[PDB]
């Protein structure tokens, strides 16, 4: 010729419903 | 040579491992056009057969020329889609110089 | 009465006239690779990729159309019959665009079996090929269509199965686009089943786009309940998320149709 | 032997010299026995044309008699129709312009004389819409003889019914394809039906329908009145009667001339018409029928003689009897090739065969006459060509395959020259 | 449209949690019997596997295509 | 084939049968049969054509409405013929008739003095859209094979030099003589009339008995 | 962060692993390096895309870059054409 | 010289003129 640390780089499948922060 | 990685997740890579090693989900990525959200070579699971060379269309997935990639831990050797990445930008220039060379011949 | 005795490669099979060549073929158990003919679609001829050959007779006939006679013996494995579709294969894919690796209907082609099982080796086809523009069918059907064989089984359901009439043929030659003249989405309900129902990977689905490729998925039978038709259904899983939904075929109930808001 | 006496001639008006309108005609005396040809029977009419021998005067060649017998089958409800195609696409069919606008009549009398043999409640003849100017010729002399009550109800004092209509056609060559014909005239898309339904069992309007080339409409009623005989009697065998014959291209004076059949070719071009452009020598090849038939070389025409099966022994069709002439000047590797660009604008797109086959010939014939291609290529071609013939949902695709089929059959040599030529100048 | 693989039929044991592993995101599955389906020519002889080996069964009876009636001339028809 | 609506060409631009134009559509249906109308788009997708050469997307909207059928019908009826003109035609609209019959005979010839005439390429309307030059395949009327169309006048066995004349006549003054600006009449051949130069049988000449 | 923004987060019981470890993810994303690609200008209506290289590139496709409406886009490299 | 001019509605308006001796429809 003139340490790794593994993830899973994808999204959350199932999104979860969030309560309402309003009290009722 | 852009900068747009090659693969376009058709995922037949994943279908003629023979180890299950390739693991590969996809979407549409905004541009439109069709990338692996996430691409997991088990390298321990992988038995370096050089089939995934030989399947892929746009020929993404190549066996690199490096096999000095001993590691400590267990969870170094499972690769995602960044390592390899990162492992295809360090050595292209000789990946691109051997798939030069033995073209023809495939 | 009304039973006429055919024979499929001597077989002996008896149908009642007025059933098709292929028709034949299939109670005998054989398939005639076919495209533009659907069991519940309108025979149309398109394709001949079906063209086999009755016995003693000069030409081959259109397995779909020719009402079998008395007595016609059809040879579906002859010598003729396999360079009926040795050459026509030839020609659908001659100037098909190959993007099998985008084309998501990749195992799901009933274009590429014919071809790795009826048709030839190898290509001829040295010259150029066509393109044709893609345009915009609605938010749920994505027509890559420079896909499309020009077999009108679209034009059919869009008229026969759903009362849409919209979608037609437009021009002549070897640029006759199947695609609404003026951009007007197809709105309707039984929308989904063109995906279904059209071989080529023209248009397909644009929510599972690129998500997953058909020998992944892991196919659970199960009821549509989004109706109260009760449709049946096939969920296609892929390692624990549902990716698609499609038809599964009920006589009764569904007869390989789905509708919009249950896939 | 040809030579056909003027007398004999069915077409007199041809060339007009004879006022084409009503006063003419009735000097040429075409209204002459009608009354009495009805009269005698549907079942009178056909036994004239069976005697005849009459083969289709399209590009198509069957007994007349036959096709027109299937239809004789008694009525099942729905009305039975005649329709005539006046279009012709085909080069060199300037044939049948001439009986539209030189003799209008004939064909009106012959389409009320056939109509009576299918019992056709009503005939509409559907002239190319190129010819706009034929259209005018047609129903003036329609409407002039309604106004003398020729056709009509109760048409030429007789119990039959008759009505005769125009169609416009819209500058398309598959719209003459029989079943097309029909599919324009019901205002679909012109394209071809299949075959298995004969357009007789089902058809314009879903009623039972029979097609005629115009030629084969017109000489209907002469053939009644000469008589089967003597109509028989000029032709050879299953070949019969006179068919107009067009000579188009490389000859000294083209002209479409109606002289007898089973004309030996080298005579047609010699003794009538012009000899060919540059002498009998200066010819490359003959196209007997029109663009569909194969071009046959010089080293048969003189042998030949114009028949439909003549021309079948030598692998060529009769068809429209155009004959187009190539000289010794001509570069037929580009001549054909223009034929099968004809073909490219013009097939339906229906039917796969034919749609990708004829645009594949095209671009490999467009690479010959430069002589990019290599010499194996030819015989792909060839395999091309067949694979498109007995493929087809119609008969264009079967037209399409012969002219490439003649090109490599005669003239291979030259083909592999041109191939050369390129070789050598890198 | 293929039917070859209608043909033969197939007893499948019933589908078990297929929860997301922590670490890479790969499916991950503690049911043995679930990726096996084994293939029996004829009903009779997949119902007596059943038997035999103890696993209960609910059998579903084959469903295949009504004959149907179709002719090109058909179509044409104007008046229908 | 597609029509991506543009401010000229799109049903902004109104279409509607003059009272006479209506007139011509309805005695049209009658020629064909009861109980049917669809038969008729061509006709009278032709008149929409007679009334103006553009036919717009709009126009074919009421095709479709006149005649009551699906209005993709009319659209695909449309973009089959080669007659009809989905965009804006040339007052005169001259095409050459390009087929081997012709071209053997010169058709070829003729083009490229057309072109340098009209000064414009082939395809196109001139600037003064004054003329649009086509090359059409097969008209008919191959006997007399040099040949240009000009709005059905036909013109016929022209040499290079007469369309340049006719060219001319068009573009000052009208109707130019249309037909075959040869000495041979109709199709006749150049020679003469072979085929018959007696005089013709007059009525019930030689009919055969029975 | 990553491609697909991979955000193991400040809550998730994961983001564990990275603590005195550093995590992978890539510079140059490619999202946006076609983009910053310029359009191919082509005088044909349709053009090919080996993807450059032949046997190197990749299936060779036909592009229809008929409406300057729309750069066509090779459904490989996401190279625009303009017409 | 019929045929050296007509107008572009001959076929039509002759046509319809023709209706009144065209024969009941079906
Ligand atoms: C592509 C194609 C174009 C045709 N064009 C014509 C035509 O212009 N005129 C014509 O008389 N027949 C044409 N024919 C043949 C007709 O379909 C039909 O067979 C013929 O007109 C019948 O006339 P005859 O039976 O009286 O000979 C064509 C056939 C094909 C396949
Ligand atoms: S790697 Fe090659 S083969 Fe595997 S998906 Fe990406 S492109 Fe297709
Ligand atoms: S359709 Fe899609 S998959 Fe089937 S062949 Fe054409 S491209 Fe390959
Ligand atoms: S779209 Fe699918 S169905 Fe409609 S024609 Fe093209 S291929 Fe046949
Ligand atoms: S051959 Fe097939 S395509 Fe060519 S015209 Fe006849 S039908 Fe239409
Ligand atoms: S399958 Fe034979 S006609 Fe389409
Ligand atoms: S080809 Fe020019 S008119 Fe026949
Ligand atoms: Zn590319």
């Amino acid at each position: 010729p003139t340490q790794y640390v593994p993830y899973s780089t994808t999204r959350k499948k199932i999104h979860e419903w969030v309560p309402p922060s309003t009290p009722y | 040579p852009s900068g747009e990685e090659r693969c376009i997740a058709c995922k037949l890579c994943e279908a003629i491992c023979p180890a299950q090693a390739i693991t590969i989900e996809a979407e549409p990525r905004a541009d439109g056009s069709r990338r692996t959200t996430r691409y997991d070579i088990d390298m321990t699971k992988c038995i370096y057969c050089g089939f995934c060379q030989e399947a892929c269309p746009v020929d993404a997935i190549v066996e690199g020329p490096n096999f000095e990639f001993s590691t400590e831990t267990h969870e170094e050797l499972l690769y995602n889609k960044e390592k390899l990445l990162n492992n295809g930008d360090k050595w292209e220039a000789e990946i691109a110089a051997n798939i030069q060379a033995d073209y023809l011949y495939r | 009465s009304n039973l006429i005795e055919v024979f499929v490669d001597g077989q002996s099979v008896m149908v009642e006239p007025g059933t098709t060549v292929l028709q034949a073929c299939e109670k005998v158990g054989m398939q005639i690779p076919r495209f533009c003919y659907h069991e519940r679609l309108s025979v149309a001829g398109n394709c001949r990729m079906c063209l086999v050959e009755i016995e003693k007779a000069p030409k081959v006939v259109a397995a779909c159309a020719m009402p079998v006679m008395k007595g016609w013996n059809i040879l579906t494995n002859s010598e003729k019959s396999k360079k009926a579709r040795e050459g026509v294969m030839e020609f659908l894919l001659a100037n098909h665009p190959l993007d099998c690796p985008i084309c998501d209907q990749g195992g799901e082609c009933d274009l590429q079996d014919q071809s790795m099982m009826f048709g030839s080796d190898r290509s001829r086809f040295l010259e150029g090929k066509r393109a044709v523009e893609d345009k915009n069918i609605g938010p749920l059907v994505k027509t890559i269509m420079t896909r499309c064989i020009q077999c009108t089984r679209c034009i059919r359901f869009a008229s026969e199965i759903a009362g849409v009439d919209d979608l037609g043929t437009t021009g002549r030659g070897n640029d006759m686009q199947v695609g609404t003249y003026i951009e007007k989405m197809f709105m309707s309900e039984l929308s989904g089943n063109v995906i279904d129902i059209c071989p080529v990977g023209a248009l397909t689905s644009k929510p599972y786009a690129f998500t997953a490729r058909p020998w992944e998925t892991r196919k659970t039978e199960s009821i549509d309940v989004m109706d109260a038709v009760g449709s049946n259904i096939v969920v296609s899983t892929r390692t624990g998320e549902v990716m698609r939904i499609l038809p599964r075929m009920h006589e009764d109930i569904n007869e390989e149709w789905i509708s919009d808001k249950t896939r | 032997f040809g030579s056909l006496k003027d007398e004999d001639r069915i077409f007199t008006n041809l060339y007009g010299r004879h006022d084409w309108r009503l006063k003419g005609a009735l000097r040429r005396g075409d209204w002459y026995k009608t009354k009495e040809i009805l009269l005698k029977g549907p079942d009178w009419i056909l036994g004239e044309m069976k005697t005849s021998g009459l083969r289709g005067r399209g590009g198509a060649g069957f007994p007349t008699g036959l096709k027109w017998s299937f239809m004789n089958k008694p009525s099942d409800g729905r009305p039975k129709y005649l329709v005539v195609n006046a279009d012709e696409g085909e080069p060199g069919t300037c044939k049948d312009r001439e009986i539209m606008r030189h003799d209008p009549h004939k064909l009106v009398e012959g389409c009320l004389v056939g109509g009576r043999a299918m019992g056709a409640r009503a005939a509409y003849i559907y002239i190319r819409g190129e010819f706009y100017n034929e259209a005018s010729n047609l129903q003036v002399a329609i409407r002039e003889a309604y106004e003398a009550g020729l056709i009509g109800k109760n048409a030429c004092g007789s119990d039959y019914d008759f009505d005769v209509f125009v169609v416009r056609g819209a500058g398309a060559y598959i719209c003459g394809e029989e079943t097309a014909l029909i599919e324009s005239i019901e205002g679909k898309q012109g394209k071809p039906r299949l075959k298995p339904p004969f357009p007789a069992d089902v058809g314009v309007f879903g009623c039972p329908t029979t097609v005629a080339n115009v030629e084969t409409v017109a000489v209907s009623p002469t053939i009644c009145r000469r008589g089967g005989t003597w109509f028989a009697g000029f032709g050879r065998e299953r070949n019969s009667g006179t068919k107009l014959f067009n000579i188009s291209g490389h000859v000294n004076h083209p002209c479409t001339v109606e002289e007898e059949m089973s004309v030996p070719l080298k005579e047609l071009i010699e003794k009538h018409a012009g000899g060919v452009t540059g002498g009998w020598d200066n010819l490359l090849a003959v196209i007997p029928g029109g663009s569909s038939t194969p071009l046959i070389p010089k080293s048969v025409c003189e042998t030949v003689l114009m028949d439909f099966d003549a021309l079948v022994q030598a692998q060529t069709g009769l068809g429209t009897a155009a004959v187009i002439v190539m000289d010794r000047s001509t570069d037929i590797v580009k001549a054909i090739a223009r034929l099968i660009e004809f073909y490219k604008h013009e097939s339906c797109g229906q039917c796969t065969p034919c749609r990708e086959g004829v645009d594949w010939m095209n671009k490999v014939m467009a690479r010959f006459v430069k002589g990019d291609a290599r010499p194996a290529e030819i015989d792909s071609l060839w395999e091309i060509s067949k694979q498109i013939e007995g493929h087809t949902i119609c008969a264009l695709g079967d037209g399409a395959a012969w002219p490439v089929q003649g090109l490599i059959r005669h003239f291979r040599p030259e083909l592999e020259d041109r191939m050369q030529r390129f070789a050598q100048q890198h | 449209s293929g039917v070859n693989n209608t043909k033969k039929w197939k007893m499948e044991f019933d589908t078990r949690e297929r929860w997301e592993n922590p670490l890479m995101g790969w499916a991950s599955t503690a049911d043995p019997l679930s990726n096996m389906v084994l293939t029996f020519s004829a009903k009779e002889d997949a119902i007596a596997f059943a038997e035999k080996n103890g696993w209960s069964y609910d059998v579903e009876e084959k469903k295949v295509p009504k004959p149907k009636s179709k002719s090109y001339g058909a179509n044409f028809s104007w008046n229908k | 084939f597609v029509h991506r609506d543009t401010p000229e060409n799109n049903p902004d631009t109104p279409f509607d049968f003059t009272p006479e134009n209506y007139k011509r559509i309805e005695a049209i249906v009658k020629n064909y049969p009861e109980g049917h109308q669809a038969a008729a788009v061509l006709p009278v997708l032709d008149l929409a054509q007679r009334q103006n050469g553009w036919l717009p997307i709009s126009a074919m909207n009421k095709v479709a409405e006149v005649l009551q059928v699906p209005p993709m019908r009319v659209y695909e009826v449309a973009t089959f013929y080669t007659m009809y003109n989905r965009k804006p035609v040339g007052k005169y609209h001259i095409q050459v008739c390009t087929t081997t019959p012709c071209m053997l005979r010169d058709s070829d010839s003729i083009l490229e003095t057309l072109q340098r005439k009209l000064g414009i390429k082939v395809g196109e309307t001139t600037p003064d859209k004054l003329f649009t030059l086509i090359e059409v395949e097969c008209l008919g009327a191959c006997v007399n094979a040099p040949m240009v169309q000009i709005n059905d006048n036909y013109y016929e066995d022209l040499t290079p030099k007469d369309i340049e004349e006719i060219i001319d006549e068009l573009k000052a003054g009208k109707v130019p003589k249309p037909g075959p600006r040869s000495g041979r009449f109709c199709c006749e051949p150049a020679g003469g009339l072979t085929s018959l130069t007696e005089p013709p049988k007059g009525p019930g000449f030689g009919v055969q008995a029975g | 962060i990553t491609h697909t923004g991979q955000v193991y987060d400040e809550k998730d019981y994961r983001r564990v692993r990275f603590v005195d470890r550093q995590k992978e993810v890539n510079e140059n994303f490619a999202i946006d390096l076609i983009a910053q690609q310029p359009v191919n200008e082509v005088e044909h209506r349709i053009i090919a895309c080996d993807g450059g290289g032949g046997a190197l590139g990749h299936p060779k496709v036909y592009i229809n870059l008929d409406k300057e409406t729309k750069t066509g886009t090779c459904g490989y490299c996401g190279l625009q054409f303009k017409q | 010289l019929q045929h050296h001019d007509y107008n572009t509605y001959t076929f039509l308006d002759l046509n319809l003129d023709l209706s009144k001796f065209r024969l009941p429809q079906p």
